[PDB]
């Protein structure tokens, strides 16, 4: 709440958030995208929250 | 990001002339930037 | 017919039961009705 970070880290390789792919973490959103295109789509922003 | 772009030239005030920046870095940061100083 | 707890009760949708349980299509014409069956599937686990 008092924190939402943006750049944990500038580069990452380790890109694989299955965790909405198969939903093998728990329920999601997704805006703009598909949930499955994780390895397909790239974006400068690795992580937030 | 932050973005920081240069150029080399010679300079003969500030004359004028045509040219572009070229990139230096890209590097993401959040940081509310709103001052600054130079350092010699 | 089918029972799900897995994704909860979930067309539209690529989830733990679209692809590991059973897909409708995205144009898939047709109702849904999902009833939580804690006091009807018998044992509770169903494992």
């Amino acid at each position: 709440v008092y924190a939402w970070n943006r750049k944990r880290i500038s580069n990452c390789v380790a890109d694989y958030s299955v965790l909405y792919n198969s939903a093998s973490f728990s329920t999601f959103k997704c805006y703009g995208v598909s949930p499955t295109k994780l390895n397909d789509l790239c974006f400068t922003n690795v992580y937030a929250d | 990001y932050f973005k920081i772009y240069s150029k080399h030239t010679p300079i003969n005030d500030l004359p004028q002339g045509f040219s572009a920046l070229e990139p230096l870095v890209d590097l993401p940061i959040g940081i509310n930037i709103t001052r600054f100083q130079t350092l010699l | 017919s089918f029972v799900i707890r897995g994704d909860e009760v979930r067309p539209g949708q690529t989830g733990k039961i679209a692809d590991y349980n059973y897909k409708l299509p995205d144009d898939f014409t047709g109702c849904v009705i999902a009833w939580n069956s804690n006091n009807l599937d018998s044992k509770v686990g169903g494992n």
